[PDB]
């Protein structure tokens, strides 16, 4: 996702904070002084999720417009190339490689299991391998979120 | 920096000084900023420092070629070029070269004489010994650099055992103890030595930093622990430093730490990391900072003047950090307000009442635009971290002072600020406040505007709706509930935090010219589709089957091949 | 003040403290304990620390003890307190409850406790440091 106007006020931890909740991310990077920045999601849902609810948001007073984009070699490569005016050609991204079972897209883990149905049986670690999820982390879920608001208050993080 | 362009630079100020054909103040002065400005820019290696001197020497300037190369010793004591081109400046010196160059060689013997490459300073140093009539230093001296390991240990041994002729058994047990340490360490250090020799030179790349020699050399200098370790840490350094690396800083400083050195040579090492190492690492910084904050104890006046001027520094060069501002804070009301349980509570309360009035002083002068320059507070701080002042403001009032009707007056006037609106730390410490007192109504109008007034992170948002539902559902009943709930905006804070929990453009109050519509199945694409205005499939036939069914009316159909994005990407990013 | 008793009836106490009483095969302790702090009050956290701190103290269990995070909550749930005077509070922490932990247990409660510290008390950061050498 191509995330433009922001306001410079911002950085790669504020900005993964904003854009954390809607899935799990790959990387996330703000070019120094070019008032943008990617975020490279791991499911199309997950990505189409953030497009149409983050759009319009006021990131640091500024609004925010969302499309889609590329990855950063796949940028200097085609800088390169319009430089060059040469060829212009994409390459498409990487695929999951069709069937998985054990993924449920659009969901979240932070840190025995029967393998039934209704969990979720294998995620993606929060950045990267895969780990299977256990039910021990819905506490943890929470765990987490009442120490980062108790220590967000007092100021030790903006996220 | 580039090698290729320093070269390419280097050409051009050659052929700036051959086609000025005479004594060229200006194109030296042009040449000297040139060389500040590469020693600025690069990390003054020893080849712009062999330049800088050689130039300086064609100028006949020996005090400035020194300076440079006396800066480049101390500030590199891997820096073989300098110590040579220094001691060639000094074999031809004034009165003072005793007192002088004696020093200089003291000091390269301490920090890189047990290095392969250390044969010309020791080199120098006999024929320096050997040109003095100080006998006491010269064997001093000899002593010195006896003991340590070197790729010519056993020439060197030989050398000082005939050239003490006044002092040949003096000592013949430590002698012999010498003779025998040095011959060990130099045939264990040789394997090491010539794996450097093959792989440590300065690249800038990984067979640059010659993992398989540092390897090596790390693993000699922790497991074989011959008690030489102060004159091997810094042997291992030099080459360490010839590849920056943070790892290696991180590995180097956390094993002087585990030999509980004095506390200025480390404070000394951390900020050399400081200067050498290039902006945005953020992990070496942070360590220091650390450092001090635990090792403040020990002296308690000069460790805060370093954290001063350090975190002045380091918010100078990163605007946007926020750390940086709670650690300044913490320090200055540790240090300069000093309170202690002992003394009278009277006393105590003047100092919190003096830091509530700094800190308002402070915000209001900046918020107006007015910078004292006495005050350091004041100059440093900076416009992201201006909300986390004003709540600390906000919590030292509200906790200490116990003044609530002002804390809900710095509320109410803070609030509607741009510059602190819509931050986080800002707000959670008001939904501490207004969750300390049990008050749901200043609670739920917050949560209602969570979406439209106040733009906090949406992972905060998440949080604060989950701690508040739990919080209501343990702390209120049905009655205040039912109370609550107004069906004009179909709020109910049990369901309603539930609903609002992932959209943040979430509200509860011709579905064809929508954006929503426009780009359905496809999101990012806006493309307007073909459509009958009077659809009848939606009746079912018993009542189609009453009257004759009208005829279709169309919408969109010229529009069924041309599709239009909005190629925002393309736009503001590749074309600028 | 008509502050309801959320947790502190004698039906869901029960439950609440049986859970508590395993203190290694569940999950939810902490989550428990921190919620069980937000009261608030002079009589309500009087009765909170009297039935759930003070009498952990006494049990003595290890697992509670070392963990820093029950000493974070203990001392939040006192200095939050709207009844006390910060000079009453200051005092009561420092010259209560930090004695009140044993120092073998240093190398683990210090992260909470010196977090808390710089948070709230940067004053008494000194005292923390000297006594817990």
């Amino acid at each position: 996702v191509f995330i433009g106007g922001l306001s410079s006020l911002v950085t790669e931890d504020e900005l993964r904070a904003y854009f954390q909740p809607f899935g799990t991310i790959v990387y996330v990077k703000i070019p120094v002084g070019k008032c943008c920045g990617f975020v490279q999601y791991v499911d199309r849902l997950s990505a189409e999720a953030a497009i149409a609810g983050m759009q319009g948001f006021p990131i640091a007073n500024s609004r925010v417009r969302l499309s889609w984009g590329r990855s950063a070699k796949q940028t200097a490569l085609l800088q390169q190339a319009m430089l060059s005016n040469s060829l212009q050609v994409q390459q498409q991204q990487p695929g999951l490689q069709q069937p998985n079972y054990g993924y449920i897209p659009s969901s979240t883990c932070e840190a025995s299991s029967t393998m039934l149905p209704g969990c979720q049986i294998l995620n993606y670690s929060n950045p990267q391998q895969v780990i299977m999820q256990g039910s021990e982390a819905v506490v943890n879920s929470t765990n987490a979120m009442l120490n980062r608001l108790e220590q967000g208050s007092n100021g030790f993080m903006f996220a | 920096a580039l090698r290729g362009l320093d070269t390419q630079f280097l050409q051009d100020n050659t052929a700036l000084v051959q086609a000025y054909r005479g004594l060229d103040w200006s194109d030296i002065s042009s040449l000297t900023q040139m060389v500040d400005v590469i020693e600025q820019t690069v990390v003054k290696y020893g080849n712009p420092n062999d330049s800088i001197k050689l130039a300086l020497e064609t100028i006949l300037w020996q005090i400035l070629r020194k300076y440079p190369l006396l800066f480049g010793f101390w500030k590199r004591f891997a820096t073989i070029e300098y110590q040579l081109f220094g001691l060639k400046k000094s074999i031809a010196v004034l009165a003072t070269s005793v007192k002088w160059f004696p020093t200089s060689l003291e000091l390269w013997c301490d920090y890189l004489n047990v290095l392969c490459v250390n044969n010309p300073n020791e080199t120098d140093f006999i024929r320096n010994n050997f040109e003095i009539a100080k006998d006491l230093i010269g064997k001093q001296f000899l002593s010195h650099p006896f003991w340590d390991k070197f790729i010519e240990f056993e020439v060197g041994q030989k050398n000082w055992h005939n050239v003490q002729r006044i002092y040949e058994y003096i000592i013949e047990v430590p002698l012999h103890q010498y003779a025998r340490f040095f011959t060990s360490y130099k045939k264990f250090l040789n394997e090491k030595n010539l794996k450097t020799t093959r792989n440590i030179d300065i690249v800038l790349r990984k067979t640059q930093t010659t993992v398989n020699e540092i390897w090596q050399f790390e693993s000699k200098i922790k497991q074989p622990f011959f008690n030489l370790g102060q004159v091997l840490n810094d042997d291992l350094e030099n080459w360490s430093r010839y590849l920056y690396h943070e790892n290696t800083w991180m590995m180097y400083i956390k094993w002087l730490t585990k030999k509980n050195i004095s506390d200025e040579v480390v404070v000394d090492i951390y900020q050399k990391a400081n200067t050498f190492l290039p902006l945005d690492f953020k992990t070496l910084r942070y360590d220091f900072l650390r450092f001090l904050k635990r090792k403040y104890r020990s002296n308690n006046t000069l460790f805060n003047n370093i954290f001063n001027e350090t975190v002045s520094r380091y918010l100078k060069i990163w605007p946007n950090d926020i750390l940086l501002m709670t650690e300044y804070l913490c320090m200055l009301k540790r240090h300069s307000f000093k309170n202690s349980l002992d003394q009278s509570p009277k006393e105590i309360l003047e100092k919190q009442t003096s830091f509530t009035k700094i800190l308002e002083t402070s915000i209001t002068n900046y918020i107006n635009n007015q910078i004292d320059a006495k005050v350091h507070l004041q100059t440093l701080i900076n416009d992201k971290n201006l909300s986390i002042v004003v709540v600390e403001l906000i919590k030292t009032t509200w906790l200490v002072l116990k003044n609530n009707m002002q804390t809900r007056k710095y509320f109410n006037l803070y609030q509607k600020n741009i510059l602190i609106k819509n931050s986080v730390p800002f707000w959670l410490t008001y939904y501490k406040f207004e969750k300390s007192n049990v008050n749901f109504t200043k609670l739920n109008k917050f949560i209602r505007e969570l979406g439209v007034e106040i733009y906090l992170p949406t992972t905060v948002m998440n949080d604060i709706l989950t701690d508040y539902k739990t919080f209501y559902l343990t702390h209120s009943n049905i009655v205040t509930y039912e109370s609550s709930i107004i069906d004009s905006n179909t709020f109910d804070p049990i369901l309603y935090p539930e609903l609002k929990m992932s959209n943040p453009k979430y509200d509860p109050v011709d579905w064809h010219k929508k954006t929503e519509w426009k780009e359905a199945g496809h999101i990012g694409i806006t493309t307007e589709r073909p459509q009958i205005s009077n659809s009848i499939i939606e009746c079912n036939s018993g009542t189609l089957i009453q009257k004759p069914i009208s005829l279709p009316n169309f919408r969109n159909l010229e529009k069924i091949n041309q599709v239009k994005i909005n190629d925002l990407y393309t736009e503001e990013f590749l074309k600028e | 003040d008509s502050q309801s008793n959320g947790l502190l009836n004698k039906e869901l106490f029960d439950k609440v403290w049986k859970r508590l009483s395993c203190k290694e095969k569940k999950s939810g302790q902490e989550i428990l304990l921190n919620n069980l702090v937000q009261f608030y009050s002079k009589d309500t956290v009087e009765f909170v620390e009297k039935n759930i701190f003070q009498k952990i103290i006494e049990f003595g269990w290890e697992y509670y003890l070392q963990n820093g995070m029950f000493w974070n909550c203990y001392c939040r749930l006192i200095y939050f307190d709207t009844s006390r005077s910060y000079l009453d509070k200051r005092q009561y922490i420092v010259r209560k409850i930090w004695p009140q932990i044993d120092k073998k247990f240093a190398q683990s409660v210090l992260p909470s406790l010196t977090e808390f510290c710089e948070s709230y008390f940067p004053e008494e950061m000194d005292t923390l440091e000297e006594m817990f050498t």
